[PDB]
RNA sequence: CCCAAGAGUUCAUAUCGACGGGGGGGUUUGGCACCUCGAUGUCGGCUCGUCACAUCCUGGGGCUGGAGAAGGUCCCAAGGGUUGGGCUGUUCGCCCAUUAAAGUGGUACGCGAGCUGGGUUCAGAACGUCGUGAGACAGUUCGGUCUCUAUCUACUGCGGGCG
RNA sequence: GUCCAAGUCCGAGAGGGAAAGAACCCAGACCAUCAGCUAAGGUCCCCAAAUAUAUGCUAAGUUGAAAGAACGAGGUUUGUCUGCCCAGACAGCUAGGAUGUUGGCUUGGAAGCAGCCCAUUUAAAGAGCGUAACAGCUCACUAGUCGAGCGGACGAGC
């Protein structure tokens, strides 16, 4: 999981979600596309 | 689950399987229950044990009246234990039998006082420099006690020279070897704080 | 020999759900840790 | 809103009562309780009408949340949910002694679990295939929690595939 | 300059409440005086004892 | 009790007489090395025929110490000179002879090769 | 940190990333000259510590161009620990042997009414070079006095009075 | 910081406010008084005066002193334009997804997917993954289900 200041969908199956007031990019099929910090 | 004893001396025995073992003799005489503090009048469950009886001359009228509600009379060492194993009432006696062979105890005692000791013997500081390479008068000096204008004060807790003395220390699980009950012996393995003929609190 | 981890659930009074309490014990001492 | 404006018609045989904040559902598999706070739920006798008062970004979600919770409790205590785990790998063993599961994985010990009396527990390890454990309960939340804390004992590796997985539920695999 | 007024007896202090998430996000600082001795409590922990 | 900058006598037929201690292996800030402890040494005599050269760096074990060392039974051993035996790159002794007696504490540390060819133990 | 031409067998973001841009910190060299020239003692080392985390080890995880073991990168975390020598006045640096590791910094580049004076800026002498000369050198070498009885506060200990 | 020009203030200036600040805001102190009205700034308590009224926003303790970026986001309120819609809007579920043809050039191999360049049946069919090339999965599209909103662009406030 990488920490970036500007998260964006690195694919078409990624999902942007908000956990505890923090943006995450989750992709269960390709777990190397995980980001946070919004 | 608790007793009072007197440190007799120190010797060395041999285990049943070779090796030598240093040991300390604790004449843990029969203690007597003086007052049982319950959870209704005081606020916690405990009971006092008295160890060594006094005379009718040195004792106070208050102490005489306090121990008259009990069996044996005014004691030299009275200390309050907590969380015993068997529910017992006033006047009962506990000689040595509360300990077994192979158990662990937490002897507590008052160390012997060293008096006013410097930092080298109290905290373990080492010198200021060498002994001859220009050393003038600071062979046993503390050195510096703080920094410059920030914070412009000596921090609380700075290790300096003071009365080393003897406080209460626990020995943390000494192993019991001999629990002879006829003559109160309680031979344990290890050291014990304090000089000879000093009172110690043996917590089981 | 070999130890045995016994995981038993209980109704915690701090919330009301089903928590999990595991502990490494002897293979023949798991019966006394599951009845309590 | 859209999922909350739907009826919760009951498969007759199960009753639902409401209290001062607590809703209870009694069927053929034990009572189930739930606590609602910002929704008005009324049982007419056949359908259960749950509605909201304001649209303030929180009640609009609590409406559907409590509707789905009540529907789940019903389609539970009435019928009940069930799930299946499957142990994949060499030397993996699973045994059942009632409400007590015994798992033998590649660890240096075994794992015995005293599953709560509110969840059934069956096992199938017939000859050589992968041992299949099956749980069944009326509480879907507790069922899923038990299944999760059983699966967490050994996560499915991506290279081979060994691990406590569900039946079906294809895994992400790599080359290695 | 005179101690006028009354004596107040609050009789339900255990039943007081805070508005937002202050019971979980209110901190009390209790520096002791020793280097590195700044202790921080919480509104939830402080009401657990007295 | 042998530490850095300590001169020892090599007791074997490997081809050295006197050696100098460089390090006491077995942890950070380790002070001394009694019998049975491993040390790093540098040869300083290198007998003419020899099998080792003067200036090489090797590893050895302390065999005899002048400091009285205590056992579990309560007894003590105290030799008259600080001696050591060189070791191979692995945990093995180089050579086939050992001069003078050795300590029994060298047996609890699996130095059977060194203890099985000494005059006295 | 932002964009991503590429490099990565193909695949920008496992890993690195040019051409450009936006900020945080005040530990380096600077800019200003604002308090001190009826004196704020300057480098290095010793003793004593204390603080921040921008974490070297131990602790918990995500991804992998992760078969396992060893790795690479990122995230959370300051409780404890973080070696001894050769050379040099050295900070720094190189080397030798270990260790789980041999962290980065601040506190008047911490600390000289705590220590040393090895270096630097005192008076002597000599070398290279400049100057006709007296003399000088961010050139080198040998030698060369470090003052004070603790009042207030700040610390480490021990007592008397009163409540 | 420094050097000029047009003003004000300190210098040589008391008093009130910003918690404490020579210059910032108000305001130019002849004395005395246990009198009143106001400026800046404020009216829950420390500390004089509104726990005053009317309307809306914020959920971050943002904020209640001053002061922040390139670049992200399905936080929320609000104005205009704007397409799809009971002849059935978006999502979900089920099924179909062809033929000339494996289009032509090149390539040992290019068959919709190394690179370049229409027709027929229909409710509809287009000359991403992967395979040495095929194959196969998926997508564009259409058919049935429930039946009411589904979205974009330009702004403005927090």
């Amino acid at each position: 999981m990488k920490v970036r200041a500007s998260v964006k969908k690195r694919s078409a199956e990624c999902i942007i979600v908000r956990r505890k007031g923090r943006l995450y990019v989750i992709n269960k099929k390709n777990p190397r596309f995980k980001q946070r910090q919004g | 689950s608790g007793l009072i004893g007197k440190k007799i001396g120190m010797t060395s025995i041999f285990d049943e399987n070779g090796k030598n073992i240093p040991c300390t003799v604790i004449e843990a005489g029969p203690c007597v229950v003086t007052q049982v503090r319950t959870n209704e009048v005081d606020g916690y469950e405990a009971l006092q044990l008295g160890f060594d009886d006094k005379n009718e001359k040195h004792s106070t009228k208050a102490a005489l009246g306090h121990f008259k509600k009990a069996g044996t009379v005014a004691k030299k060492k009275v200390v309050e234990f907590q969380d015993f194993a068997a529910a017992q009432a006033l006047g009962d006696l506990i000689d040595v039998s509360i300990f077994e062979e192979g158990e662990f105890v937490d002897v507590q005692g008052v160390s012997k006082g060293k008096g006013f000791q410097g930092v080298v013997k109290r905290h373990g500081f080492g010198g200021v420099g060498q002994a001859t390479h220009g050393q003038h008068q600071r062979l046993r000096a503390p050195g510096s006690v703080g920094a410059s204008s920030y914070p412009s004060r000596v921090f609380k807790g700075m290790r300096m020279a003071g009365r080393m003395g003897g406080d209460n220390v626990k020995v943390q699980n000494l192993r019991v070897l001999k629990v002879v009950a006829e003559k109160n012996l309680l031979v344990v393995k290890g050291c014990i704080p304090g000089h000879k003929n000093s009172y110690v609190i043996i917590q089981k | 020999k070999r130890l045995s981890k016994a995981i038993k659930m209980v109704k915690s009074p701090k919330t009301g759900a089903y928590i999990f309490v595991e502990s490494i014990m002897a293979p023949e001492l798991v019966d006394e840790f599951l009845k309590k | 809103s859209r999922i909350g404006k739907s009826p919760i018609v009951i498969p007759a045989g199960v009753t639902v009562e409401v209290k001062d904040g607590i809703i209870t559902v009694k069927g053929k598999k034990g009572q189930l309780v739930q606590e609602f706070s910002d929704v008005n739920v009324t049982v007419e006798g056949d359908q259960v009408l749950v509605e909201r008062s304001s649209d303030h970004k929180d009640h609009r979600a609590k409406h559907g949340l409590f509707r789905s919770l009540i529907s789940n409790m019903v389609v539970g205590v009435s019928e009940g949910f069930t799930k299946e785990l499957e142990l994949v790998g060499v030397g993996y063993r699973a045994a059942n002694q009632g409400n007590k599961l015994d798992l033998a994985l590649g660890y240096s010990h075994n794992i015995v679990l005293e599953i709560a009396p509110e969840v059934s527990l069956e096992t199938i390890s017939e000859a050589g295939a992968n041992p299949i454990v099956k749980l069944t309960s009326f509480d879907k939340q507790l069922l899923g929690q038990v299944a999760a804390k059983i699966r967490g004992f050994r996560k499915p590796e991506p290279y081979k595939g060994k691990g406590v997985k569900f039946v079906g539920e294809v895994l992400r695999r790599k080359a290695g | 300059h005179v101690d006028c007024g009354d004596n107040v007896i609050v009789i339900n202090s255990e039943k007081i409440n805070l508005t937002g998430t202050k019971l979980n996000d209110k901190i009390y600082m209790r520096h002791t005086g020793y280097p590195g001795g700044q202790r921080t409590l919480t509104a939830k922990v402080l009401q657990s004892k007295n | 009790m042998v530490q850095q900058e300590s001169r020892l006598k090599v007791a074997d037929n490997t081809g050295a007489k006197e050696v100098l201690t460089i390090r006491v292996l077995g942890g950070t800030k380790r002070r001394y090395a009694s019998v049975g402890d491993k040390i790093v040494v540098s040869i300083k005599d290198a007998t003419p025929n020899g099998n080792v050269k003067k200036g090489a760096v090797s590893t050895a074990v302390v065999v005899r110490t002048k400091k009285e060392v205590r056992r579990a039974d309560g007894s003590y051993i105290r030799f008259d000179d600080n001696a050591c035996v060189l070791l191979n790159a692995a945990g093995e002794m180089r050579g086939t002879r050992v001069f003078g007696p050795v300590a029994r504490e060298l047996r609890e540390k699996q130095f059977m090769k060194i203890v099985s060819l000494a005059p006295e133990v």
